[PDB]
């Protein structure tokens, strides 16, 4: 097992918070995994987005702001993508990833994020 | 900013007056160099990479024996002797053993017997000469008045814009003066091969692992060596050190290798300093670099500007440095151009008078921007105080108790 | 360490394909699993494998277990990518990319340098 | 027909290295091989800081694991009196012109 | 004693405490080694990234 | 044994000159002695500049201080570096050791241009 | 320590060739090793060997293990070449030269003193 799923496609007005969840599968526990986010422009080599692993323990892309949070509901083990400030230039696919117990990376499916006008 | 999040740092004061300010760099220790008038600067030795270097000798500690041969004569007719005693590349021995009626011969007593076996070094060590005419040192700098790394995205980053620069120092060249721009230019005449890395030391290179071994300690070896000069099969020195052939009951005498040696060694050298790193140049990790520094061309950034009036706004928590100290980072939130930060702490708010002590002398905004954060440290007193910026409409007050 | 990638234009199926992937600018050897990663025509991100650069121990995907072979060569700077035996479906766009494994950094545990990325078919000719 | 008793390794080789740390305030850090045998295994502190990635200074918590597996061994057998079989030659005088046997 | 393809004999007290990883028994195709710390050294300083 | 030589190099006038030699690979550059020969057609070669390192290094008889000599022991090559081009110094260039049983092998002829 | 080389133009294929080169300046029995090399033009340096003014000891190329035999006359203050049962292909520029192996601080093992040179080919016509 040991698979990732999100759904396909998002959408919000610019302005407002997007969050982007990532739901981890039955056998892991979110709370001690460290969550790795990459920001793909459609044909642009996908980058390292954000890393987060507790409001303490993160670390985000070389030049994304801070507009870009991070959160985790241990409650159903779902990591979240906040994004705040939404300007038109945050329309991407975003992808999310752990790894397994033999260190194996794991990636997740992953939403078009869509910034509307 | 850098030279924060380690723990050996180091903090100096510069004499009012006085544009000489010595330290010393260490490798994995930082100096935070402060004057009275003048910015605070960040020093760190961070490289030590040794480079272009001629072996000495060869030490050989996986040997393979071959070809194993014996020549011998009875008691009463004289010394055994085999052709391959006079090649380089056998090995041999004279022994007495029994000898008599039983075996070949009509006299008893002991003849003599000479054994050779062709030998050969599977794996072999390296010992490098490192002249002080080749080693460069590395000295990073980072003055305060910036948030982490801006637009340059690396810690590094570059040499390229102010607040950052590296310094390569090298004997036969050890003064160096940076230019930071904007700052001034910080002069630092190091003092290079006599802080540390005497002339004892040999670059060995063992199985990709690297050290830095003493003159004579080096030299007695007990291995199969060859001289500093690198041809098609070699010529190996002492290779009866790895051999032995020792005697039996008696009738013949038995040749055996002494087996690897590579962990025996590695139990050799301990506490020795160690330069695992590679990349085709030894990169050391051991530091003692005496250096001077010179603050005569170098200016504080923030005397011509004018207070910032757009009150702050706090970004992070303020965390407590691993001495003391305080750190804080703000957006500011206001297009006032290049305005001067003001940064204070406050045991009160009658009056914010001054309380201790402030490490980023001076904090600048950079840009014209709209929003841009800063990052500056403070010394807290020792106890209960607080920490407010910004002008006093719109303060920002944190309870902070220090020890 | 900015990645280029270089690899062939197409390959028929069931033959061997070959990627090429330069660092250019981090000498290997130094440690950083260098790994490779795929997208086939617009799905997620599907992983191959990665290969230490001190060591050079390879560790593969569980699926893709019998058909890859991951090579290293640090006299160039180069590591390479053979994959034996395509088929149609493994028509995808590739990325060689950076990762860290001993650090103390859990960011670097990710994919921090991605390379430019190549896109290969698994059609006939013409 | 001996038994052995204890073997010893003298040349073994690690594969499958990893870590995991995080920065403190946030426990103790964990591996999942940690717990698995044939593993080595070392929990120490590190310095971290804003520079690294967090909210606070300090000593951080790390541990590293690597698979141990071994090359090389030497086994140590014992000697029971079940096979000790000591051979004694003999040999009478009064005849036998030369040579031991 | 065998170690590599020669033998010795080796008074036990002797034998029974060379610091080097062991196992008890025969275990031919995946022993359960004994005090695998012993060749594995790990060097951490303070710094960051223990070896 | 052999050793190996640039055959083309270009230069502008006031840059630094690099010379390559690759020694091959049963030699080790870091321990021979190197000698640096020059020749104009219709003149014998005259030895240039000898090299070591940069503590053990001989120039010619009115040769500049311009000229120095370096190695790379990673590559296994010796240089010749000449700063502050001057026209007078155009010719081909030669490199030369001597081996275990003190054989002289000389290069291919570096052909130096200044433009 | 000028050194005059001079000799034949033309020698004739399958026949000994000879080459012979004075001192004019400096006495052979000193220590100094003497010695020829030749080259095509165009083609690279290819040593041809030395004599020493002291033992009268000689070493060559060895391609030319039997080729060449290096003559000397000490009293006179002269040294020779006599390459023998030369070939076609043997057309070159031949080159007089004085070098240095017994340790005298070694820049000079290099050949520092050259002479003029003498072009010599193998042909029939």
């Amino acid at each position: 097992q040991s698979v990732l799923t999100q759904p396909p496609s998002l959408s919000a007005s610019p302005g407002a918070s997007a969050r982007l969840p990532c739901t981890l599968s039955s056998d892991l526990s979110v709370g001690s995994k460290n969550m790795y986010w990459y920001q793909q422009k459609p044909g642009s080599a996908p980058r390292l987005f954000l890393y987060y692993y507790s409001d303490s323990d993160k670390q985000l892309g070389p030049g994304v702001p801070n507009r870009v949070s991070g959160s985790k509901e241990t409650s159903s083990n779902t990591a979240f993508l906040l994004i705040s400030g939404l300007q038109p230039e945050d329309e991407a696919d975003y992808y999310c990833q752990v790894y397994d117990g033999s260190a194996n990376d794991v990636f997740g499916s992953g939403t078009k994020l869509t910034v509307l006008g | 900013i850098r030279c924060i999040g380690v723990s050996n740092r180091d903090f100096v004061e510069g004499m009012s007056g006085g544009t000489w300010v010595d330290v010393v760099l260490e490798h994995g220790g930082c100096v935070t160099v402060m004057a009275q008038d003048k910015p605070t600067v960040d020093i760190e030795l961070v490289t030590t990479t040794v480079s272009n270097m001629a072996e000495v000798r060869s030490y050989c500690y996986e040997a393979s024996i071959s070809d194993m041969a014996s020549d011998s004569r009875c008691p009463t007719q004289g010394e055994a002797y085999l052709d391959k005693q006079s090649d380089t590349q056998y090995v041999c021995k004279r022994t007495l053993v029994d000898r008599g009626w039983g075996n070949g011969c009509g006299l008893f007593g002991k003849g003599s017997l000479v054994t050779c076996a062709k030998f050969a070094c599977s794996k072999k060590m390296t010992g490098k000469s490192i002249q002080p005419e080749n080693l460069e040192y590395r000295i990073m700098l980072s003055v305060h008045g910036s948030q982490h790394s801006g637009m340059i995205v690396n810690d590094t980053g570059h040499e390229t814009d102010e607040n950052r620069a590296k310094v390569e120092i090298t004997p036969n060249s050890p003064r160096a003066e940076a230019t930071l721009g904007g700052f001034g230019s910080l002069g630092l005449d190091c003092e290079p091969r006599t802080g540390l890395d005497f002339s004892d030391l040999y670059y060995l290179t063992m199985n990709n692992k690297h050290w830095l071994v003493h003159k004579e300690w080096f030299h007695d070896i007990p291995l199969p060596w060859h001289a500093g000069a690198d041809t098609g099969t070699p010529h190996w020195n002492n290779k009866e050190a790895l051999v032995e052939f020792k005697d039996a009951h008696a009738k013949r005498q038995t040749v055996v290798v002494l087996g690897s040696q590579e962990g025996a060694v590695h139990t050799a050298l301990a506490g020795a300093l160690e330069a695992e790193m590679d990349g085709a140049k030894g990169r050391l990790s051991s530091g003692h670099l005496k250096c001077r520094l010179k603050m005569d061309k170098l200016r504080l950034k923030g005397v011509s500007y004018s207070l910032c009036t757009a009150a702050f706004t706090f970004t992070k928590i303020p965390a407590e440095t691993l001495h003391g100290t305080v750190t804080v980072e703000v957006q500011y939130a206001g297009t006032d151009g290049p305005c001067k930060v003001p940064a204070q702490m406050a045991v009160d708010m009658q009056t914010l008078t001054p309380v201790g002590r402030l490490i980023t002398a001076n904090p600048v905004i950079t840009e014209s921007t709209e929003n841009s954060k800063m990052m500056l440290e403070l010394d807290p007193p020792f106890g209960d105080s607080y920490i407010v910026i910004g002008v006093g409409e719109k303060k920002i007050t944190h309870h902070w108790h220090r020890s | 360490v900015q990645l280029q990638e270089s690899g062939p234009g197409l390959v028929k199926p069931s033959e061997t394909l070959s990627l090429t992937c330069a660092v250019s600018g981090y000498s290997i050897s130094s440690g950083y699993y260098w790994g490779w990663i795929r997208q086939p025509p617009g799905k997620g991100l599907e992983y191959i494998g990665y290969i230490s650069g001190s060591s050079g121990s390879t560790y593969y995907n569980p699926s893709l277990k019998s058909r890859v072979t991951i090579s290293k060569d640090t006299s160039k700077n180069q590591f390479s990518l053979k994959l034996s035996s395509v088929t149609a479906a493994d028509t995808a766009v590739y990325y060689c990319a950076r990762r860290d494994r001993v650090g103390s950094y859990p960011y670097y545990y990710g994919l921090d340098s991605w390379g430019q990325g190549v896109l290969v078919t698994v059609s006939s000719a013409s």
